[PDB]
């Protein structure tokens, strides 16, 4: 580009004036590249921040997601995170998170706690559902219904106080033996 | 949280020479400089609705909420859509939009009324007349507010489980007693509690919106942001009535004035000012969406975090042990119920 | 290589007019020529250029013959039909191998297909040809690069062009070319396969700006559309009394330069022919203003100063200068808006026996800034006396004699200088030029000439409060919004032309060739009536059949019809509205973009769903 | 882990146009080229 | 001389580099050569 | 619209001399002269 100068090539410019008036020729052209390398410049500063950050959130990824289990949702591909294995790819890295995703989902019948005499109980890790007749517990991401038995649940309250609480009966392994 | 800034598409050769040919002329002799103006403005432009894509569309199946709403004792009349209301948003959404005034609409076809201004032609009009104009967004700001309802009446009917995979429906007690039991506390707490937490729950609701209402700013941010854009923008403009060292700071009174063969040194310094104007304005440009989209960024693990399930970060999903979130949208950003 | 370029070319898809010879026309030249013709061996000879075709003007003449051309450069007379009947002034003759290469394979079904193409850029007569084998049976579509073949400089005034025959006991296609922008696609090898126009079509336009050959899906800006003005109007104050400028270029006692005449001129219509009338001009070195582009301005004021000084003092006076009178007698400010005026006056300020009733100060004790007068009579002081009384050593009267004689030297006879100045800034001008003021029109795109303030609007009327006082109006941001008209004493504001932005929105060329067109952020209403006056900018005339046409929130399409269904957002336009190829039989649509799939939950007081099964997925990321 | 830096403040008339009346005319003519720039420092302080 | 630093002058073209044979299909009318970014990258030998 | 403006003006809360007829002093001219009278 000549930048407002005469030619744009230092080489004819230069064997074409002599230096006293070439001078200004050469100064319109050095101002010229000068602010477009500046330019140049300043463009590659600002992506390579951005290409710094991408790379720490990268490294954040592979030191979360690969080197263990994360619980942050969707962090680690969409679903609920297993692992996750690195390919790397030119200038970049390729993750390939395997997700456990649920699947066909029922409706049961839930209730908060189940009163068995007096006492509320309440289940110690899982869900009290319900087939439609007789009352079970079970798991929150995948449907295993156990016989409700003392072990599976524990008991605090006074099956006045709770909300929606339904009438069953829970087992307990420790009479019968 | 900002999730996006205003998109501005600056013409180079309109701004720098008003339809003078002897001027752009002149510019064709600096190469591709404005070229590369125009490239990073609409890179800007389209990392701004990759943002709000970003920071909204987080959930693929648009949710709607139960015909009643009796979700154990909470009440969430204040963050769920009001039917009477035309735009279909929440009341604490109404206040976030009445308390942000944007200097530049964009959306709004403003040529036509110009000419008919009767006052003196405000900062658009005064815009339009050197070719600085601004795009308006992808995503409006309707459809935006429908993205939040259906985030928000996801978490409140299936718990966190439509954020991993289909949506599960399960009672509010329910899922209030599981997000306890996430955080150390046994359920029978919150069964034996619900009158009283859904009492607080109430009050916190109703009091905050008192907050946002009696505060002079408390969104300080997303108008920090739109008077940032618009600051940048009037400056660009104000550049426009400098001589930078010409016999006169107007094209078509120089290019009348003298002829072509003297007016070429005044026509190029103004080139030469007007051009480094316009690349300072692109270069902060630059820099304000990168600190954007590093918001943006931070808005979506949020929302994915905290809204999307239980984040067990501490001070990460506001102060205390977390439970739970719900999404506002605001001018330009998101609005996060800790 | 794609490399683009800018030149003269015949426009794609254009005007072509095909003639047939069984008197001979007389094609007019402009820009330069495109030639075609198709002939069995040969019946056409040469071509004449030139103007007016007589002799009284260069002509040219650029006959072939059986191994040979005849190019020359002459002042031929005529020949009505041995081609011309002059050779007198004439020169330049020229010859070489013939334009005109034919071959045949055993049969006249080789109908070679001859192309030409003529132009005078600066001079350097350019002459391209080429012969294509396709036999001319229909004018080809497939594309044939033209090599040039000579280069001369004529440096000629050509406008009109003719074209010879030949004998004997379907050809002369004529087009014309135009500046427009080409890409074009090089070979490996060095030739041209493709070239693409970039002011025909949007897909061409995109595929300009985007240099390259196929254009993938997507939306692109490509361009700004502006409405050109249709009537320039100009509107000069409501005075007519010319100035006395006459007076003052006749007076008879143009005073000394170290006393100089000042005058003011307000009030006027200034019209400078009067000035050229009154002046065997000797300098007219103008500064401030161009002395061709002087009538076409407004001054608030204007001061005539007048005086007669030497000849060498004439290059003295000028912004920024030295010597006796440009530093003690008239110094003219760096910043000099203005001109001055000199010419020989040798009848008035000269006599027999002499005459000196003329002055010039050399002696000063300092020099003299810009518009001052030091008119005195003050011995300059030498050494340190304090000198009085008379003239002599030591002691100098400050002014000496300009004593002019009709017989001196150029650089030494009485010329006589008079300069103005003037004050072009934002004020009520009240001295303009001889222009005439034309009607006025509002809420139409035009040129305005306000009192001397040039742009371009629309205008309109208003309800400002000016005050008496006030001509202009403004904004925070120094642009001028409304001016009072001189004439009429209301007030009008200003608007922008049109200023938009065009975005083209396509699917790749892989797949179709439909395009569609955004002009954004305008009520296109206004474009609609400004397309059907033919005063948009941009050339490319997409179809608007009236189901094609949908005013967005960010402007409006054109060139795809709106669905009301909803789809996934494919090529995304803007405000919610999103664009895309989808089969009828195929069309591009716009439609409002669906944020995902309609569900409703179940939630109830006591109902829950617990999966009884679960899959694994594998995604990625990069 | 690095949290601030220097706070500066510089001077757009004294850097430029140290004490020169002729020299800020002229820089005035370049319209508000550095109030941009003492802005520009002046949320970097505050952001820091 | 070929496959060795020089200043070339050719026609007028000043310049430095290595030049050497080719296997360009320069046409007839050609004279100079140039790439994508507009740098003279092959020219033909004036007396050649 | 808030235009700022540099140029000649009276000092806010300067010093104004308040004079009374009844001789006539001459007062100096210099950036121009603010003149208010009440009669
Ligand atoms: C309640 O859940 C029971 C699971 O134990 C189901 O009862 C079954 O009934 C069969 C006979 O009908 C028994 O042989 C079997 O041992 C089991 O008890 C029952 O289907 C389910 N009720 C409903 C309505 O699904
Ligand atoms: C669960 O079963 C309890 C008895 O084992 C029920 O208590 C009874 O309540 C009735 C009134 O509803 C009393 O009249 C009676 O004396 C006894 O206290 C209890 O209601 C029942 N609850 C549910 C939800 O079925
Ligand atoms: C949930 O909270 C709402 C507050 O936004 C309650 O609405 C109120 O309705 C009364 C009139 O009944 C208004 O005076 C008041 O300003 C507010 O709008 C709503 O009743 C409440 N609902 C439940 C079930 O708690
Ligand atoms: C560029 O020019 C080359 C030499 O002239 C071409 O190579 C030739 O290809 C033909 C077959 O087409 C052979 O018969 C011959 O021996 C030689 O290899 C080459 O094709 C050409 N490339 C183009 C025109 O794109
Ligand atoms: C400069 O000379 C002009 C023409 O000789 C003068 O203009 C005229 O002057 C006469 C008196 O000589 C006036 O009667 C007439 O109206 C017109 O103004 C001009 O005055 C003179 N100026 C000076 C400062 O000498
Ligand atoms: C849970 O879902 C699995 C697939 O998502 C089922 O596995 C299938 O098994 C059948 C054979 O019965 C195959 O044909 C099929 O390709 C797939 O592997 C699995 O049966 C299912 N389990 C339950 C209890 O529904
Ligand atoms: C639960 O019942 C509701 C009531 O109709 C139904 O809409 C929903 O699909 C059911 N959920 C299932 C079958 O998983
Ligand atoms: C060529 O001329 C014909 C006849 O006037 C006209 O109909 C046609 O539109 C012209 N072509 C173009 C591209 O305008
Ligand atoms: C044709 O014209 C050329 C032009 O110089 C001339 O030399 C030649 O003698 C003419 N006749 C033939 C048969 O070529
Ligand atoms: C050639 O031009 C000159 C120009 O004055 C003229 O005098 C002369 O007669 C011309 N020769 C002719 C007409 O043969
Ligand atoms: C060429 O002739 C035309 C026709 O009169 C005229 O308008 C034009 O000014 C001429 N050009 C020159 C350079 O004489
Ligand atoms: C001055 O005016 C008179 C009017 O009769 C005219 O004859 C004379 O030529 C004029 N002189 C000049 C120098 O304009
Ligand atoms: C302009 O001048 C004409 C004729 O002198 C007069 O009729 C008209 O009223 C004038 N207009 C104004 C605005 O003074
Ligand atoms: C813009 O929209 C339409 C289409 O032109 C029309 O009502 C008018 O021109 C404008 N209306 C408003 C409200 O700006
Ligand atoms: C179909 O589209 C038209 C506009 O083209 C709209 O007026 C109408 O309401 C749409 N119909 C439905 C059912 O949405
Ligand atoms: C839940 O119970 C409340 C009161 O007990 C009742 O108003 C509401 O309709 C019930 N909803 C469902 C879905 O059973
Ligand atoms: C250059 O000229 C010489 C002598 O005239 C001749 O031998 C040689 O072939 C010429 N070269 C070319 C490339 O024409
Ligand atoms: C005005 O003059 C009085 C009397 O000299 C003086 O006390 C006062 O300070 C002056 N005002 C100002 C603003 O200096």
């Amino acid at each position: 580009s000549k930048f407002g100068a005469i030619s744009s090539v230092l080489n004819d410019i230069l064997s074409r004036l002599d230096p006293p008036e070439a001078e200004v020729q050469i100064d319109r052209l050095i101002t010229g590249r000068l602010q477009s390398l500046q330019t140049y410049v300043t463009q590659q500063l600002i992506r390579a921040a951005e290409i710094r950050a991408s790379a720490n959130l990268a490294a954040t990824k592979m030191s979360e997601c690969v080197l263990g289990q994360s619980k942050r949702v969707d962090f680690c591909g969409k679903g609920y995170h297993l692992m996750s294995f690195p390919q790397s790819a030119p200038h970049g890295v390729v993750f390939l998170h395997v997700t456990y995703v649920p699947a066909q989902e029922k409706n049961f019948t839930t209730a908060p706690a189940i009163c068995h005499d007096g006492k509320a109980h309440f289940p110690r890790e899982g869900v009290f559902v319900s087939n439609g007749t007789h009352w079970f517990v079970t798991q929150r991401n995948f449907y295993e219904p156990q016989i409700i038995t003392t072990d599976n649940t524990f008991v605090s309250g006074n099956c006045d106080v709770v909300i929606g609480i339904v009438n069953n009966t829970v087992y307990d392994p420790l009479q019968l033996e | 949280l900002p999730v996006s800034m205003t998109k501005t598409s600056v013409d180079c050769t309109m701004y720098i020479c008003g339809d003078s040919t002897e001027c752009s002329n002149l510019l064709l002799q600096y190469g591709s400089f404005c070229t590369q103006l125009k490239r990073a403005l609409t890179g800007i432009a389209v990392e701004q609705d990759k943002n709000t894509q970003e920071v909204f569309a987080q959930v693929k199946q648009i949710y709607k909420t139960p015909p009643i709403k009796y979700f154990g004792g909470f009440n969430f009349s204040q963050i769920l859509p009001d039917p009477s209301k035309p735009s279909k948003r929440s009341p604490i959404e109404d206040l976030l939009f009445n308390k942000v005034t944007l200097a530049d609409a964009g959306f709004i076809k403003q040529y036509g009324d110009c000419l008919g201004d009767i006052a003196a032609r405000d900062l658009i009009c005064a815009q339009k007349f050197n070719g600085l104009t601004v795009l308006p967004p992808l995503l409006t700001d309707e459809m935006i507010a429908q993205y939040t309802s259906a985030l928000l009446a996801g978490t409140i009917t299936s718990g966190w489980t439509f954020g991993a995979g289909p949506a599960l429906q399960i009672p509010f007690p329910m899922q209030m007693a599981y997000r306890f039991n996430g955080i150390g506390v046994t359920q029978n707490v919150l069964y034996e509690n619900q009158k009283l937490i859904a009492n607080q729950f109430n009050s916190a609701i109703g009091k905050i919106q008192d907050s946002l209402f009696s505060t002079p700013s408390a969104l300080g941010k997303l108008q920090d942001v739109v008077n940032h854009n618009a600051q940048a923008l009037n400056t660009l403009v104000k550049q426009l009535s400098s001589k930078f060292g010409a016999i006169s700071s107007v094209l078509n009174d120089i290019l009348s004035r003298l002829d072509p063969p003297e007016a070429e040194v005044q026509i190029d310094r103004l080139i030469t000012g007007r051009l480094q104007s316009l690349q300072t304005y692109v270069t902060q440009q630059l820099i304000r969406a990168a600190e954007i989209r590093a918001s943006a960024n931070l808005a979506a693990t949020k929302m994915s975090e905290c809204v999307l399930g239980q984040s067990k970060r501490v001070d990460f999903c506001g102060k205390g042990y977390h439970l739970m979130s719900f999404p506002q949208s605001a001018p330009h950003g998101v609005v996060f119920l800790h | 290589v794609l490399h683009l370029t800018q030149d003269l070319f015949l426009p794609f898809f254009s005007n072509v007019t095909w003639f047939h010879a069984i008197d001979n026309p007389v094609l007019p030249f402009n820009d330069g020529v495109y030639f075609a013709s198709t002939e069995k061996s040969n019946i056409i000879r040469g071509w004449i250029f030139g103007t007016t075709l007589d002799s009284k003007t260069q002509s040219l003449l650029i006959v072939n013959n059986a191994t040979n051309v005849f190019i020359k450069v002459c002042e031929f007379q005529f020949c009505n039909d041995g081609v011309y009947s002059s050779a007198n002034n004439c020169t330049f003759e020229y010859v070489s191998q013939p334009f005109l290469m034919d071959l045949e394979g055993k049969q006249g079904n080789f109908k070679n297909l001859r192309e030409f193409v003529f132009k005078n850029i600066d001079g350097y007569f350019k002459i391209y040809s080429k012969h294509t084998p396709i036999i001319g049976r229909d004018f080809p579509q497939g594309f044939s690069a033209l090599e040039p073949l000579v280069d001369l400089p004529i440096g000629i005034n050509i406008t009109r062009f003719q074209t010879l025959l030949a004998l004997n006991r379907a050809d002369y296609y004529v087009g014309y070319l135009q500046p427009r922008t080409f890409l074009l696609k090089y070979n490996e090898n060095g030739t041209i396969t493709d070239a693409v126009d970039c002011a025909l079509d949007p897909l061409s336009e995109t595929k300009c700006t985007l240099k390259s050959f196929t254009v993938e899906k997507g939306i692109y800006q490509t361009s700004n559309f502006r409405v050109q003005p249709t009537e320039s109007i100009v509107r000069f104050p409501n005075v007519t009394n010319l100035c006395p400028f006459h007076e003052v270029f006749n007076a008879t006692r143009f005073a000394s330069v170290y006393a100089w005449n000042r005058t003011r001129i307000s009030n006027c219509v200034a019209d400078y022919s009067v000035l050229y009338n009154f002046a065997p001009f000797f300098a007219f070195k103008c500064y401030g203003v161009s002395p061709t582009k002087l009538n076409d301005l407004c001054f608030t004021n204007v001061y005539a100063d007048s005086f007669v000084i030497k000849g060498n003092e004439v290059s003295q006076i000028a912004p920024g200068q030295t010597g006796n009178i440009a530093d003690y007698n008239y110094k003219l400010p760096d910043d000099f808006t203005g001109c001055v005026i000199a010419w020989n006056s040798n009848k008035l300020d000269s006599k027999h026996s002499g005459n000196y009733d003329y002055w010039y100060r050399l002696f000063r004790k300092s020099k003299l800034k810009p518009f001052e007068r030091d008119i005195s009579t003050e011995i300059y002081q030498a050494g340190n006396k304090p000198c009085k009384g008379v003239k002599g050593p030591n002691c100098y009267f400050p002014l000496q004699s300009y004593g002019f004689r009709p017989t001196y030297g150029v650089g030494h006879q009485p010329y006589r200088v008079v300069v103005l100045s003037f004050e072009l800034l934002h004020a009520p001008a009240t001295v303009c030029g001889p222009k005439k003021s034309t009607n006025l029109v509002k809420n139409k795109c035009v040129n305005f000439n306000f009192n001397g303030l040039t742009g371009t609007g629309v205008l309109t009327k208003s309800n400002k409060k000016f005050l008496p006082f006030q001509q202009f109006g403004r904004d925070i941001v120094d642009t001028t919004d409304a001016v009072r008209d001189p004439q009429t004493l209301e007030i009008l504001d200003i608007t922008p032309c049109s200023f938009g932005g065009v975005s083209v929105i396509t699917p790749g060329t892989n797949t179709s060739n439909q395009v569609a067109v955004l002009y954004q952020g305008v009520n296109c209403t206004e474009v609609s009536v400004a397309i059907h006056a033919d005063q948009l900018t941009p050339t490319w005339r997409v179809y608007s059949t009236g189901s094609n046409v949908f005013q967005t929130r960010a402007g409006c399409l054109i060139g795809a019809e709106y669905v009301n269904n909803s789809y996934e957002c494919d090529i995304p336009i803007g405000a919610g509205i999103c664009a895309s190829y989808q089969t009828q039989s195929q069309s591009i649509i716009a439609y409002t973009m669906s944020l995902g799939a309609e569900n409703s939950v179940a939630y109830s007081n006591n109902s829950i769903a617990i999966p009884t099964n679960f899959t694994i997925s594998v995604t990625t990321e990069i």
